[PDB]
């Protein structure tokens, strides 16, 4: 699973 | 329920929650502070996103560990508890979206009209759309798929038009679409694709921002880089 | 709520929560268990207790996060809403543990027989005794106080008359009496004198024991020596 | 904070 905008 | 607390008092509160680690709470203080009517400053709408991020996040996590349970088990047969539990936590993550869909809906995006506000709750339209795409199956699926994407791509096309190429809310929102596309849409090219021009125009604006704004695009900028490794 | 659900439905449901790290789920499947009326296994006993210990875990840790900050704003004057909302966490606390105590007072402990079940339960009634003590400042404080000790002292007794020194609830019973001791009754001598003797008469034990029981022993005779080596 | 048991 890519990275979706995350802090 | 939340109709009675000040403005002020919710948005403090919702600080708090924060702190303590109770989303859930900080998000049901946003979502009161939301309803008072008034548009939100940059620092509330982040606060509202990092309140239904992190309850939505705990949901599609648990989701998709029931998920792969319920896949796994029709490959001994175990009775309905699996699929009942599954559709418990989906009914009520889709709850959740619903409820942000609905406080952008009545009225955040209406009244968003510099392109900072209306990007920012476009992408977040976008984002809470693709989370009821992941769980969807019947006959909205495309239709909720089609929600994502011209949410996602009427914010593209303001940030575009109306702020830099490293501008946080314009690089996240290019990241979640991506990840749409990817993820979503099948369309792993134009994921690639939107990645990589994403990250190569930010670069290249990178000169002209303080050593603040470097680190915040930057790390966004890695994210980026981070699905580009693992799709490529 | 959970009336009309099987019993073995709630605790396989049970056990799909603690994988979906769905622990609010989890303690009300258990709860719903509970109150079918009959006993539970070992098995069922150590869902009950997973459950409950974290949901009030997040409680707690919640609770410390906003008590901090209150005592610093009373060393600028930020109104009432910090002091709200410590109350507002520490009100649902003090229902989860009303909740649990009302669960073993209804009916766990009176059907309890053998000594590894009424030990269990009677050393989970002194937990949640010790919670509602973390929080308590009012006229009941020393009730509740010497309700934890009651509890935990009647589950020594027991414990001592009919498990060997290294049964692991016989050792995690100490453990915990030990830190009430240290952080609630203000006897840190007691914890230190209770913690010392546990780990020397279980170290004694462990030649008895299978190489999985030796583990089990061993890894909350750790907790004990790391609460030593904080105490001394 | 001494530990309590946990898992
Ligand atoms: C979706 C998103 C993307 C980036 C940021 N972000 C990172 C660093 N600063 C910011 C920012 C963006 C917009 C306004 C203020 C700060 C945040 C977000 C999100 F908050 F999730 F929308
Ligand atoms: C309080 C407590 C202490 C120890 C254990 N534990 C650790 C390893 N095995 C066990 C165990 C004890 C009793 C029955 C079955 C297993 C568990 C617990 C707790 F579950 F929290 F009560
Ligand atoms: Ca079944
Ligand atoms: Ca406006
Ligand atoms: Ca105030
Ligand atoms: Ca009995
Ligand atoms: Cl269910
Ligand atoms: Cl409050």
């Amino acid at each position: 699973r890519p990275s979706s905008w995350r802090q | 329920a939340m109709g009675s607390m000040e403005r002020a008092s919710l948005i403090q509160k919702a600080k708090l929650a924060e702190q303590a680690e109770r989303y859930e709470d900080m998000a049901a203080f946003m979502k009161g502070a939301v309803e008072k009517g008034e548009e939100l400053s940059c620092e509330e709408r982040n606060l509202l996103s990092v309140a239904y991020k992190n309850v939505v996040g705990g949901q599609r996590a648990a989701w998709r560990v029931l998920s792969s349970i319920e896949q796994k088990s029709n490959e001994e047969e175990k009775g309905p508890e699996v699929r009942e539990y599954r559709e418990k936590v989906e009914t009520e993550l889709q709850g959740v979206c619903d409820t942000v869909l609905g406080l952008l809906d009545s009225h955040l995006i209406k009244e968003a009209g510099d392109a900072e506000s209306r990007v920012f709750y476009l992408k977040m339209k976008g984002d809470y759309y693709r989370y009821l795409a992941e769980v969807a199956t019947g006959d909205d699926k495309k239709r909720i798929i089609d929600s994502a994407r011209s949410a996602y791509q009427e914010a593209m096309d303001i940030s575009k038009k109306e702020m830099p190429p490293t501008n946080p809310i314009r690089l996240g929102l290019a990241l979640n679409f991506s990840v749409f596309h990817y993820e979503i849409a099948n369309s792993p090219e134009e994921a690639i694709s939107l990645a990589k021009t994403t990250f190569d125009e930010a670069m290249a604006d990178l000169h002209t921002l303080s050593e603040d704004s470097y680190k915040d695009s930057t790390l966004i900028m890695q994210l980026l880089r981070d699905n580009l490794t693992l799709w490529t």
